[PDB]
This record gives structure tokens, C-alpha cells and sequence, in this order.
């Protein structure tokens, strides 16, 4: 994951 | 001059069926065919052929019938217990970066708008905006997530669902 997280 | 799949001389002793998309002949033998086999069968498709029109399934226009299909294609998508994370667009306030990684982002109510105005004029664009989905949220989501899991489950299902999607 890319992402800072939902 | 050579025929078959076996490239050999036309031998008039023979049995022949012929293929009704490229008009070539083929021995009944090697396509596993004998001539009470033939008479069942209304237009034989080849080998060489029927994979050729397999591939040209997801480029041929999208006909009315087809829209009807995606439709149902959509619902039963948005209707999945893992579709969740993919109905809406991704809300902002919970991803903040969300927008800043993912540079085409996509989902389920988008394509349904995009399915509506007949945007879609071949199944691989179809295709393609599905794949968007599932590929940012692998992307974006680590691998032990259930987001990420809930994309690898989805594209799953929908591979399936594809399956004699056209005439
Ligand atoms: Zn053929
Ligand atoms: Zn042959």
C-alpha cells in the first residue's frame, strides 16, 4: 500500500 | 494447395468438413469429427478461427443486447458482499492522500453514469475501467488488508461473470 491508509 | 491442420494434398477419398467463417476444409479426423458428427452441427468453426473470434468478443461494438448485459453485469457487481469499498467514489476526509496517489481513480456509480450515456463503445473499455478499480486498490491498500483482499475476491468474480457475455 501506496497509500497512508482509510 | 496444402489443407488442414495437417498441410497435406486434398485427397478427393477423404471426408472434408468445411469451416463457414474461413471456407477452408479440414479431414473430419483431425478435428476429431466424423461425418454423423457433421450432419448436428450446423456451421463447423476452426481451430484457427473460433479463437480468432474469441479474441474479438471484448472489440466488437457494444450492441443494444450488450447494453442490457452490462447493466445486469453493474448490478450484480454492486450487489456483492465485497463490492463495498467500490460502490462510491473514495471520500476525501477517509483517505486524505488518496487522490494524490491515485491518478485515475474509479468506481462502480462512475461506470453505472458512464453505462447510462452509452460511453462505452467496445466491452475492453468496459473491461478496462473495472480493472482500474481493483488495480488502485491494490495499489493503494497494502496486501494484508481486507480492501486489497475485497479487490482480489471482486475481479475474481467478475472474470467469471464475463464468461459468454457476447453473442
Ligand atoms: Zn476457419
Ligand atoms: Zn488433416
Amino acid at each position: 500500500g501506496k497509500g497512508l491508509g482509510k | 494447395k496444402l489443407y488442414c491442420i495437417c498441410k497435406t494434398p486434398y485427397d478427393e477419398s477423404k471426408f472434408y468438413i468445411g469451416c463457414d467463417r474461413c471456407q477452408n476444409w479440414y479431414h473430419g479426423r483431425c478435428v476429431g469429427i466424423l461425418q454423423s458428427e457433421a450432419e448436428l452441427i450446423d456451421e463447423y468453426v476452426c481451430p484457427q478461427c473460433q479463437s480468432t473470434e474469441d479474441a474479438m468478443t471484448v472489440l466488437t461494438p457494444l450492441t443494444e443486447k450488450d447494453y442490457e448485459g452490462l447493466k445486469r453485469v453493474l448490478r450484480s457487481l454492486q450487489a456483492h458482499k465485497m463490492a463495498w469499498p467500490f460502490l462510491e467514489p473514495v471520500d476525501p476526509n477517509d483517505a486524505p492522500d488518496y487522490y494524490g496517489v491515485i491518478k485515475e481513480p474509479m468506481d462502480l456509480a462512475t461506470m453505472e453514469e458512464r453505462v447510462q450515456r452509452r460511453y462505452y463503445e467496445k466491452l475492453t473499455e468496459f473491461v478496462a475501467d473495472m480493472t482500474k478499480i481493483f488495480d488502485n486498490c491494490r495499489y493503494y491498500n497494502p496486501s494484508d488488508s481486507p480492501f486489497y483482499q475485497c479487490a482480489e475476491v471482486l475481479e475474481s468474480f467478475f472474470v467469471q461473470k464475463l464468461k459468454g457475455f457476447k453473442a
